[PDB]
């Protein structure tokens, strides 16, 4: 097989333009438009957009020669995912009325895919990412619809499982990919992205809560848990390292451990000390996973999945205080995990198709595959 | 003389202080103003940092030009609105000051790497007056709807910078320059600026919109126009390059074309699919411009655009103006078609004339202009560290 | 279901999950006991 | 249409179909619209046996495409180490330049093909040969961040031809076909090694 | 011992958890955007402003994040105890804003000792400096009742003087003549420009977060905005003036452009007028550039006080200009505050910072926190796994 990348001058433009034309046609046929707090409602969605673009594009840009692709592909995936998620959430919760709240929900749905893509960035091209975006948005919408139909929950309120869904979907897709690093300036850019994610994660911890009191309590808990998690992660990076130094890449992923741990139950926490305890437990679990998971591909995605599972478990624990309820919650969690694994397997099987012109395994984590650089021999 | 720039800056600052003391007196729109502020100072500042040896000058001159521009635009716009009387300062005055700074930075993007800071101060001072007069004309005499300022800001600044670069044309730089090249980390910083502009563009297009339906319409239209514009820019960037390679200039610039071209129709009821169509067409036009029209302007028309601000602001600005005209024809807004056409034509003509006069003023060898060999180099005005 | 059925404290998914959990516990206990033998 | 089928068989590695077409009377030196003959298509896809069979069919080894690339250029750019070795053993010019001045060493260096770089340097590739823009394999390797290629290029320097001439290798292995192809390309049978011995 | 830093961090986190469980319980959403702007300032702008060092970006940003994360919790605890007089208190948006303010003060002090201290020393310095800063702020706000809504004296000058005092105690003879690692880089200065721009853009929210809603908050926003606008121009002009052949210095552009925001804080809510604010910004920028050009070498070589980021010329001297402007403003009728109270607040801030700095530096001087050697100063390899490539 030729290690030189195949020409995508006819596959990628045709695919992207066809997707955009289909999106425009569907918006024309199925979408319709529509006060005092318009700016206040827009600010939450703006924070979600800022996270999804900046933090999730630069957080994976820590690679030595794959930061361009990480950032630009994250932007492209967000732009496609919001547009497709608007239509999918309109279809599965019913025409589609487009509001700021629907834009916020589609932004969360795209954030799920952006989190999943971190396990597969550096090993796929743009068309495979488009396929992953479409399939993952459809699978998350189907999971939310099934949960709403079975457990009598709300379709928009089933978006709380997006941490665990994104993590397991990303791991499952990365498992199916063919088997195959850092620099200072890309690490600083990833630190900027991680800082933005850490600062604005309280917004993503309460976009679905309606009452102001629950949102305020959730933001308090997320803020304190995130502070505790940052302290614990920066402290314990030296413990879980053979060189006895602090790993910047580990910090980039473990800054968010407390926010992930308290994400599903930030409104149920009645006092900030419990949130701080949860953040400390999240940080210690992150240290343990960083020290143990590589022994038994993406370590950060694996510890993110472990943190999401821990957050679900502590939600189960906290829900009892505030038999059949535990069974319903565990069944919902198991259904989410099974659907995420099945959809990840399907997406990985579709991503191995030869028609996508995937990069060679020896050309992984390189921007030279997808980007033009001067003084290069082109073609044969 | 090395004392020209500090002396001129001090004199301009003293003049601004005197004008504020003579004409200037004393929270819902504050977040929008902050988003616009972040756009103007970070996104435009780092979008021009793609040059390998001109990042320092680009970001520093962006900061200085915008800082002088907000004050001078506040003064001139308040004088125009108050007809020479004293005026109070609200959030809208600061937003319009940031808009004037945006126009001046758009013009500066055309002459990046070929001008001195003194020339940039002079260009800011003249271009703010020209832009404010054109904006007052459009808003009061024509009474056209340009809530996103596709014509009064983007096209005006683009054609102003094109005229300035045409007057300041260098024969030796027509065939290219060694320093006129990008870098990996420089392009990453340019991506920082591109992402910030892309994320905060809806607040830019909805800062001065009427609260209620119009502001939400502007936000939604800008959001979906940018969303479609990113996909079309990526597709056409892959299309126009060999073997489907993505060009970093296209990804950094053409992704904002949908935000540029949706400004005129932001508050109009053009519908989300119409905004997406506008953004798609804007992205296609921007990529095609960057691929073909920029070499034509540089080599044949002798108009050198360093950042390609024409394909980002002027052509998408004209597209937005024509889109506003058509939306008026389609009944999206109750504005007059003739007034919209007159606003577009007046913006283009005033931009060209002001750029001509400003470039003629800057052409004098009195502001420490760099030589042809020292273009696109930070060492002319900055202390460059030994290591990268 | 169909017609009128007697109301129970545990629903059908609940009771089948409880039965499956009890069966899994019994299977695990038997496997652990078998693993204990043939070694000591 | 038969030539198109032969080129498709060469690209796909179907050696039997290519041999059948050559037996029928299809020209060996036929090429597509891009100038890539059967040898170029075989070198791109790593079909070593097809390359050997076509070289045995008196194909022109130094044929250039419309971009000026030879078979060795295409094999180095595609990262086919075995094809590069086979082409060098049959007498490919390791210092050939394309239209824009690219060399097989430059193409191997820009694509992080360390094994191809090592083999070309051991076989006499000159890294001091620059393109029309003045870039060198070391410069393009530094630009693309290929650290191993940069290290090997710096360490090797100008050690020169450490391998034997291809005719000496053919004589050592008693390879009559490779020796016949080499003598068809270079008529001189008394090529001298560094020690001074003929094949 | 390599286990000192994680053990101390875990103990401090457990202490914070216990204190929150013992003393902490549950206008907010109106001031939340201002809190978010202040948060972005504290964590991005200050974090990347110190990334100008070529071999210390990792340590600068990571220690900024860790120090501010511990600082918000410890400042919340101490400020709530001071305001509630030892009783339980509720948490609003203002508590978080004041916590970010305490983190800002600690980061200002950290900027003085950048590249010469260990993370353990930074944890200890945060713990002590928050107590000192909160006591001084409570004194100024309650006993003196001075108007310092932008905290030019209680935050900027305090952190600057507390940092200089730790830096003089921690002074090393080998570093007085300079250091090879104490140098900037092109991309490092670009990251420093990221931080500078974020601080410059979000400074009006910093100066107007805790202002009284209505006239005072808008006055603070407008004054900070125009003070920064004039400060940028004056900083550029004087940076060109003080250097050979009119070359612009990246340190001046990165730091002195915020001097107008620093020095307008005391007079932010006062009705100084936009012109009055532009006059202070123009002066603060001039003073900051002159300080960076002349006073920093004199302080480093003659006083044995080494300022890594030049936080003195950015926070202390502009802070004293800010305190001085407020006394002048009360004299001129901008504020109904007392001139003597403003002077006492400035003097108490300076004195408390220097007494707290010397005692924190005396504590940090013990060779128990893994202090780096003179050869390993300004190097990420002491505490971080540095990638092979840049
Ligand atoms: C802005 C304020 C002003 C006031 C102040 O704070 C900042 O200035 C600071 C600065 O002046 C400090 C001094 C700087 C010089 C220091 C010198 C030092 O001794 C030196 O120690 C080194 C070894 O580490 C030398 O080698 C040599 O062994 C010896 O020369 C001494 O141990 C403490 C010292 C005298 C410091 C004491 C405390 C200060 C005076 C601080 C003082 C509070
Ligand atoms: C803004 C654009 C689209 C329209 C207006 C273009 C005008 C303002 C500019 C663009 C190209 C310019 C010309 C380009 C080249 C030359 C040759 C030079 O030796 C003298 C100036 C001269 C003759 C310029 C005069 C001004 C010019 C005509
Ligand atoms: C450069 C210019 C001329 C090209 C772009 C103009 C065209 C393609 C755009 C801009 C104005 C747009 C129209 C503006 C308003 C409306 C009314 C709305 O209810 C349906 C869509 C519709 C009818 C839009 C369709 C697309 C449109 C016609």
């Amino acid at each position: 097989s030729s290690k030189y990348p195949r020409s995508v001058r006819r596959c990628l433009p045709l695919w992207a333009l066809t997707l955009e034309a289909a999106l425009i046609l569907l918006f024309y046929f199925f979408t319709h438009y529509d006060q005092k707090g318009l700016v206040a409602s827009y600010q939450v969605g703006q924070d979600l957009t800022v996270m999804a673009a900046l933090g999730l594009g630069f957080l994976t840009s820590n690679f030595r020669r794959h930061s361009w692709s990480s950032v630009a592909f994250n932007l492209f995936m967000l732009a496609l995912g919001v547009q497709w998620a608007i239509l999918l959430d309109g279809f599965l919760s019913q025409k589609v009325v487009i509001t700021l709240f629907s834009i916020r929900l589609a932004t969360m749905s795209a954030m799920s895919v952006l989190i999943s893509a971190g396990a597969v960035l550096g090993k796929v091209n743009l068309a495979q990412l488009v396929v992953m975006v479409l399939v993952e948005v459809t699978a998350l919408g189907t999971l939310r619809m099934v949960i709403s139909n079975i457990f009598n929950t709300d379709y928009h309120m089933n978006l709380r499982h997006f941490y665990v869904f994104a993590a397991y979907f990303g791991l499952t897709v990365a498992w199916c990919l063919p088997k195959p690093q850092r620099a200072t300036i890309p690490s600083l850019s990833a630190m900027l992205g991680a800082l933005f994610l850490w600062m604005f994660w309280p917004s993503v911890n309460s976009p679905l809560l309606r009452s102001p009191i629950q949102r305020k309590n959730a933001m308090f808990n997320t803020y304190y848990a995130l502070a505790v998690s940052v302290v614990t992660a920066i402290s314990g990076s030296s413990l879980a390292h053979p060189q006895r130094k602090i790993s910047m890449t580990y910090v980039h992923s473990a800054v968010l451990a407390g926010g992930v741990a308290v994400g599903t139950s930030c409104h149920l926490i009645p006092s900030p000390w419990l949130a701080m305890v949860l953040g400390l437990v999240a940080g210690l679990i992150s240290i343990g996973g960083a020290k143990c998971l590589p022994v038994c591909i993406s370590v950060m995605h694996s510890i993110f999945s472990l943190l999401g599972l821990l957050g679900e478990i502590t939600y189960i624990v906290l829900l009892v205080l505030h038999g059949f309820q535990v069974l319903l919650s565990i069944g919902e969690l198991s259904l989410a995990i099974v659907i995420a694994l099945t959809s990840g397997l399907l997406t990985g099987l579709l991503l191995n198709l030869k028609i996508w012109k995937a990069p060679h395994v020896a050309k992984y984590f390189d921007d030279q595959v997808f980007w033009k650089f001067p003084h290069l021999a082109v073609g044969f | 003389m090395r004392f020209t720039f500090p002396l001129m800056a001090i004199v301009l600052e003293i003049a601004m202080i005197v004008l504020f003391g003579l004409f200037v007196e004393y929270f819902e729109l504050y977040p929008l103003f902050q988003d616009v502020h972040v756009m103007i100072f970070v996104g435009f500042g780092f979008l021009m940092t793609f040059l390998k040896k001109y990042g320092f000058s680009s970001v520093g001159i962006n900061l200085l030009v915008a800082a002088l521009g907000l004050q001078w635009g506040t003064i001139v716009q308040g004088i125009l609105q108050s007809q020479g009387q004293k005026f109070n300062i609200g959030i809208k005055n600061m937003i319009n000051a940031d808009f004037s700074a945006a126009t001046v930075l758009i013009s500066f993007g055309a002459v990046l790497g070929k001008t001195s800071p003194t020339q940039m101060l002079i260009m800011t001072i003249l271009e703010i007056v020209f832009f404010a007069h054109n904006e007052y004309l459009v808003s009061e005499i024509f009474k056209a709807s340009d809530i996103g300022a596709s014509m009064t800001i983007h096209a005006f600044g683009a054609y102003f910078g094109l005229a300035v670069a045409g007057i300041l044309y260098r024969s030796g730089l027509r065939k290219g320059h060694e320093n006129e090249e990008s870098a990996y980390y420089s392009d990453l910083f340019a991506m920082i600026g591109t992402l910030f502009l892309w994320m905060f563009w809806p607040s830019f297009n909805s800062a001065i919109a009427e609260p209620g339906d119009k502001q939400c319409r502007a936000i939604v239209n800008t959001y979906f126009s940018l969303a479609a514009c990113v996909l079309t820019a990526f597709a056409f960037s892959s299309l126009v390059e060999h073997r489907g390679k993505l060009n970093m200039v296209h990804i950094q610039n053409a992704t904002l074309a949908g935000g540029v071209a949706v400004g005129t129709c932001a508050d109009m009821a053009i519908h989300p699919f119409g905004s997406m169509i506008i953004g798609s067409i804007a992205g296609m036009v921007s990529v095609l411009g960057y691929k073909f029209l920029t070499p034509l302007f540089t080599t044949k028309l002798r108009i050198h655009d360093t950042c390609g601000v024409h394909n980002l602001h002027g052509l998408p600005g004209v597209v937005g103006g024509l889109a506003g005209i058509v939306a008026v024809a389609m009944g999206a807004s109750n504005t007059s078609m003739a007034m919209q056409a007159a606003a577009l034509g007046s913006s283009i003509g005033t931009a060209v004339v002001g750029g001509l006069m400003t470039g003629l003023i800057l052409k004098l060898p009195l502001w420490g202009q760099p030589s042809d060999q020292n273009c696109y180099d930070d060492s002319v005005y900055w202390k460059v560290p030994k290591t990268r | 279901g169909e017609r009128v059925q007697l109301a129970h404290h545990f629903s059908e998914p609940e009771i089948t999950l409880i039965i499956f959990g009890v069966m899994a516990g019994v299977i695990g206990t038997i496997l652990l006991i078998s693993y204990g033998i043939r070694r000591l | 249409d038969a030539a198109t089928s032969f080129l498709r068989a060469a690209r796909s590695g179907n050696l039997d179909k290519a041999l059948d077409h050559l037996r029928n009377g299809v020209d060996i030196n036929t090429c597509n619209q891009n100038g890539l003959n059967g040898l170029h298509l075989a070198s791109k896809e790593g079909h070593v046996k097809m390359v050997v069979e076509l070289l045995h069919k008196e194909i022109i080894l130094e044929t250039t495409t419309k971009k000026g690339n030879t078979a060795l250029h295409i094999a180095a750019l595609a990262g086919q180490d075995e094809v590069v070795r086979e082409l060098v053993n049959y007498g490919a010019n390791v210092n050939a330049q394309s239209q824009k001045g690219f060399t097989p060493l430059y193409m191997a260096a820009q694509e992080n093909h360390l094994e191809v770089v090592k083999f070309l340097l051991e076989n006499g590739a000159n890294q001091n040969v620059a393109t029309e823009d003045g870039f060198t394999p070391l410069a393009v390797a530094l630009q693309q961040g290929h650290e191993n290629v940069v290290a090997h290029l710096i360490n090797y320097g100008t050690k020169g031809k450490v391998r034997l001439p291809a005719l000496h290798i053919a004589a050592r292995n008693d390879d009559t076909r490779t020796a016949a192809v080499l003598l068809q390309n270079d008529p001189n049978p008394d090529v001298l090694s560094k020690t001074g011995f003929t094949p």
